């Protein structure tokens, strides 16, 4: 089975430093990408870093440029993050994800378990209209996620991914490129939309669908997530 | 220019120009197409480009002869063209020497060659030859100046003239002759030892190349030193002064000889041109 | 304009670089084809050098050889014979104990695809052939032959008969006997001559 | 200085 | 009683020949006299793939008409992307001798085999991220020549042991054996309805087998030398073939005989591969004359030439959408036309 | 001793003989009609416009 376990986080006083490692095992690490994703203790997920396959290319965010360092070691199949000069507003949870790219690939398929960091004392914007809706079992409901720019590239296909996080564990991938079902997902989920108005349709609910849904984007760096809509029974 | 030598030199210049431009261009195009697959094409690419650069400069010299030794250009082009011409000449000579050495090495040591052969070594050898040519040219880069009477394109020399002449003679003639002769003689000696590798065209090609190079590059190289050891008193100075254009025209023959030898020794030429 | 096709381009470049590296590093080995009749002793000299096609790998004087044995399958030879074109040389085998071998050699020598590949011929089993010759004459196989019943004359006659089965002067035939593990030196000499000839031809001098 | 050399030399 | 049965067999052969002659009312030229000629056509290269270092022996298109696959003696299997000329995969091979390749209709599997008497199946959608060998098929006694996919579970092969077989990928067992040929066979063609297939051997004869029953139903003998290519007509009630004697023929499965022949005085070298267009009007044919050719399938007249290869073409195939034909010679270059 | 082989051969011959046949004109008409039906769906004999050409 595929494994992605992270470690290194803990309690850090302001002005200190720390190192993280999200060890990989159970697959071919050489040909895959790697990201780091941050979620605030009581807020939505956020993007931090990126590294290509073979350390060919690196990317960074605005608020973290010049303060974090990312490293990879292929023989040991590990990813490194260097926390230098941690501020007072950087406590969160961190994961690492798989990001292989080719024609017809499915990125972000697997997510790590996560570690908590404790500190002492022209961009595309995506929004979610609602926050919490009550849904009765056995019904059909729909969600919305409106962007600020047309995500239709010249090649013909658009880039909008849908993520679901059940309360308690790491998120899982549901739909990639707004029309394709991921492996291991029941056929009751659907994707529709064009240009800017995006939506997800689900019918014949169950008890296991309770959670929060985040819509992401992958057209151009940096990548921006959504606020997050909660679903509750009855 | 009521001298018989001048008109013959001009005619030779023109003939060399319109014979060497198309062949050089075609060889350059074909070898640039083929340089992405075979290692044996880089050397011919370098020879062809050096010869094309040498030949394209002929009209300037032709019209300079026509305008009766007057510099009608500005004060900046004076110190530009001669240095490039000298660089092209020395690059051509050194590239021929390196090609001869490469053939010697390939024939005598096949296993080591196939074990270490690559594009990087060929590019390194070409760069070494080019930088040696530039280093030899540096005196023309520096000491070149200009003067006005009419305008005369000359060089400011203030020992230095004789020293430059001796260095030029040595590093432009003695080493290439020794390398060519020794390498090609050994190549023929080893080739004509086994019946499997023995052939008749190799001797013809090698002898033609060596003889043409020797005949076309001795007299200019020796008249370039004759002028550096004599006072202006003897009428032989006038006799040798009336021969400079003829000497340069006879020296330019190799630039057109080389592409003909390359194209007439191959297996197929029209197919390569059509396929590129 | 590319959004995430850049990652695909990077993957393509990495694949191409690995392919080129493997292709360059794999040209240092030469291939040899084994032919002949059934039970001609080809396996004997293959083993003495230490189900479709069987290949053997061994190195000698900073050079690794590749051998191929094909006579393990019975089909149309002309159907797959083109698969072994551009091979360095052919290592034939003949047993001096039996006309089938002569017919096979005559067929293979004049083939259109192999009109320039050199041939190395290994006459085998010298001792028992000589004993049989000294014990019985060779008239049963070659009634047209004449001469004494000694050893050298019969071998020379058979070699001349095998040599006279070619028609193209370009091809060169190398003949040696066997039956002391010295065949590696002969093969090395032949392949060095072939490689020198090919190098001379490639430069345009030959 | 005051010396002549036709270009090519 | 051998002579008696031999005479009976001769009488039966005479009877069937008489039946075919009686049913042969008219040829195709008289009916096709009023057909408007297609006219000369010209095609220009639109792409070229440069990633192989040896000879190229086989290739196959894809269902979506974007992904390709090629095989070479260098031991490398490469899955191409036609549109951007990129590369998606590169598969090392156990043996360098390869004669055939095939792409599964669902896009999940790729099959390959050669002189090793084994057909290999690779899983191209592994969770681990790489490509590994799902299973290897070993039940033949000769070199394989062609391979085809029926579903993601059934494969039909054609070895050089004078036989054709039907396998079961899940368990790798010989489900059904086809026998009746008297020589090496190198061709296959699966019917559009996936119930029948026809093969051509070196005996200048072809047989129309039955997938379910397992018994051959017909035999055609009208050539002069070995057979090298075959392809069903798009309608499904005809097929064409190419022989070593430098002439192609179109047969039938209802009149049980020939219809027309494609001959030329200058053509001498044999045929390498044959394929049809989308509407069946054009019959693409490879050659050993260092070029391809276009034959008007109805008027049996020359319509165009597709030149541009240094060496003879060894494979051919048109797109499912019918917008591009791809060729491949031994000069390691594949040209996508339009 | 190959009696069974000859019996199999003659049995296959007679089985193939018992099959029926159809006239050549009918098959030719069917093939020409099918070829004519999809005349405008073949983008090779008709030059595809450059705007709708994937390989432009």
């Amino acid at each position: 089975d595929v494994q992605l376990v992270e470690s290194g986080g803990g309690l850090v006083q302001p002005g200190g430093s720390r190192k993280l490692s999200c060890s990989a095992s159970g697959f071919a690490f050489s040909s895959f990408g790697m990201h780091w994703v941050r979620q605030a203790p009581e807020k939505g997920l956020e993007w931090v870093a990126y590294i290509s396959s073979g350390s060919g290319t690196i990317y960074y965010a605005d608020t973290v440029k010049g303060r974090f360092t990312i490293s990879r070691d292929d023989p040991k199949n590990t990813l490194f993050l260097q926390m230098t000069s941690l501020r007072s507003e950087d406590t969160a949870m961190y994961y690492c994800v798989r990001s292989i790219y080719y024609y017809g690939s499915s990125p972000f398929d697997f997510w790590g378990q996560g570690t908590t960091l404790t500190v002492s004392s022209s961009d595309i914007v995506m929004t979610q209209a609602t926050s919490s809706v009550p849904v009765t079992p056995g019904e059909s409901v729909s969600i919305s996620c409106r962007s600020s720019k047309s995500l239709l590239h010249s090649n013909g296909n658009t880039y909008l991914y849908w993520f679901l996080q059940r309360p308690g564990q790491s998120p899982q991938l549901l739909i990639y490129r707004m029309s394709n079902l991921a492996s291991g997902v029941p056929d009751r989920f659907s994707g529709s939309g064009s240009g800017t108005a995006f939506t997800l349709t689900i019918s014949r609910l169950e008890a296991e669908d309770v959670g929060v849904y985040y819509c992401m984007q992958h057209l151009e760096y940096p990548l921006t997530f959504g606020a997050g809509t909660k679903l509750e029974l009855k | 220019k009521r001298q018989p030598g001048d008109v013959a030199a001009l005619i030779i210049y023109s003939v060399v120009f319109l014979v060497g431009v198309p062949g050089n261009a075609l060889v350059v195009w074909v070898t640039a197409f083929e340089a992405r697959r075979a290692v044996n094409a880089i050397w011919f690419l370098n020879l062809a480009v050096a010869d094309l650069l040498s030949c394209l400069a002929l009209p300037v010299l032709f019209t300079t002869v026509l305008n009766h030794n007057y510099w009608y250009f500005d004060a900046t082009a004076c110190i530009v063209l001669p240095s490039l011409i000298l660089l092209n000449m020395y690059a051509s000579i050194l590239l021929l020497a390196t090609i001869s050495a490469d053939r010697f090495l390939l024939v005598f040591k096949p296993i080591w060659c196939q074990k270490v052969r690559g594009t990087g070594l060929a590019w390194m050898a070409c760069g070494v030859a080019w930088v040696l040519a530039l280093l030899l040219t540096i005196p023309s880069f520096v000491y070149r100046e200009a003067y006005k009477d009419h305008t005369v394109c000359g060089i400011n020399y203030g020992p230095k003239e004789k020293a430059v002449a001796i260095l030029r003679l040595m590093v432009g003639f003695v080493l290439p002759l020794l390398t060519l002769n020794i390498c090609y003689t050994f190549l023929l000696l080893r080739t004509w030892s086994r019946k499997a590798t023995r052939s008749t065209k190799t001797l013809k090609v090698v002898m033609a190349v060596v003889i043409c190079f020797f005949i076309f590059w001795l007299p200019y190289q020796v008249t370039g030193v004759m002028i550096a050891w004599l006072p202006p008193s003897s009428p032989t100075l006038k006799r040798v002064e009336k021969l400079n254009s003829l000497c340069v025209s006879l020296a330019y023959i190799n630039c057109c000889v080389n592409p003909i030898i390359y194209v007439m020794a191959g297996q197929g030429f029209h197919g390569r041109l059509l396929r590129s | 304009l590319s959004a995430e096709e850049r990652a695909a381009l990077e993957r393509s470049k990495a694949i191409e670089k690995n392919l080129k590296e493997d292709g360059i590093s794999a040209a240092k080995d030469v291939k040899l084809l084994l032919l002949g009749a059934d039970n001609s002793g080809k396996s004997t000299i293959v083993k003495q050098m230490k189900t479709g096609i069987v290949e053997t790998h061994f190195t000698f004087k900073n050079l690794h050889f590749r051998l191929f044995d094909v006579g393990g399958q019975r089909s149309e030879r002309k159907k797959w014979i083109h698969c072994f074109e551009d091979v360095t040389a052919i290592i034939f085998c003949v047993d001096l104990s039996d006309h089938e071998s002569l017919m096979l050699f005559d067929s293979i020598c004049n083939n259109k695809f192999f009109i320039d590949t050199s041939i190395i011929l290994f006459l085998n089993k010298k001792d028992l052939f000589g004993e049989k010759i000294k014990k019985s004459p060779l008239t049963i196989c070659f009634p047209e032959y004449t001469g004494p019943n000694t050893y050298e004359d019969a071998a020379a006659y058979i070699q001349a008969q095998f040599e006279s089965k070619n028609r193209s002067p370009n091809k060169e035939i190398y003949c040696h006997m066997t039956c002391d593990t010295n065949n590696a030196q002969v093969i090395f000499d032949a392949v060095t001559d072939i490689i020198i000839a090919n190098n001379l031809r490639g430069c345009g001098l030959y | 200085s005051f010396k002549d050399m036709p270009l090519x030399r | 009683e051998l002579d008696q049965l031999r005479q009976e067999a001769e009488q039966l052969k005479n009877q069937i020949r008489d039946a075919r002659k009686a049913c042969a009312d008219a040829t195709l030229s008289q009916i096709t006299n009023n057909i408007d000629p297609v006219g000369r056509i010209q095609m220009r290269t639109r792409r070229t793939l440069r990633g192989h270092l040896a000879k190229i022996y086989a290739m196959h298109w894809g269902t979506d008409s974007r992904l390709l696959v090629s095989a070479s003696q260098d031991g490398k299997l490469i899955i191409w992307d036609s549109y951007t000329t990129n590369k998606v995969h590169a598969i090392p091979l156990r043996s360098s001798w390869v004669m055939t390749c095939a792409y599964a209709p669902s896009g999940n599997y790729v099959a390959c085999g050669g002189l090793d008497n084994i057909c290999s199946i690779y899983n191209l959608k592994t969770r681990e991220g790489n490509v590994r060998v799902s299973r290897e098929l070993a039940g033949h006694t000769g070199y394989l020549s062609c391979c085809r996919f029926l579903d993601d579970n059934q494969i039909v092969t054609s070895s050089g042991d004078t036989t054709c077989a039907l396998w079961d990928i899940e368990t790798g067992q010989q489900t059904t054996t086809f026998t009746g040929h008297t020589g090496d066979v190198m061709s296959l063609s699966l019917a559009p309805d996936t119930r029948l297939f026809v093969s051509g051997a070196c005996d200048a004869s072809a047989k129309l087998w039955d997938v379910r029953e397992g018994m051959c139903r017909q035999t055609f003998t009208g050539h002069e030398s070995d057979i090298n290519a075959i392809c069903f007509f798009p309608n499904g009630n005809a097929f064409a073939t190419g022989s070593d004697d430098a002439t192609c023929r179109l047969f039938d499965l209802r009149a049980d005989q020939e219809l027309m022949t494609y001959s030329h005085d200058n053509i001498i070298c044999g045929i390498t591969s044959v394929s049809f267009s989308k509407s069946g009007r054009l019959l693409l044919a490879g050659y050993d004359d260092f070029n391809c050719n276009v034959w008007d399938a109805l008027k049996a007249d020359r319509a165009g030439v597709l030149a541009g290869h240094d060496n003879r073409v060894s494979c051919l195939g048109v797109t499912d959408d019918g917008m591009a034909v791809a060729t491949g010679s031994w000069d390691s270059f594949l040209k996508i036309w339009n | 001793a190959s009696i069974a082989q000859a019996r199999k051969l003659v049995e296959q011959l007679k089985m193939e003989a018992n099959i029926d046949r159809i006239k050549v004109s009918k098959a030719a008409a069917d093939l020409m009609a099918y070829c004519e039906a999809h005349a405008k769906e073949d983008p090779l004999l008709t030059p595809v416009p450059a705007s709708e050409n994937p390989f432009r």
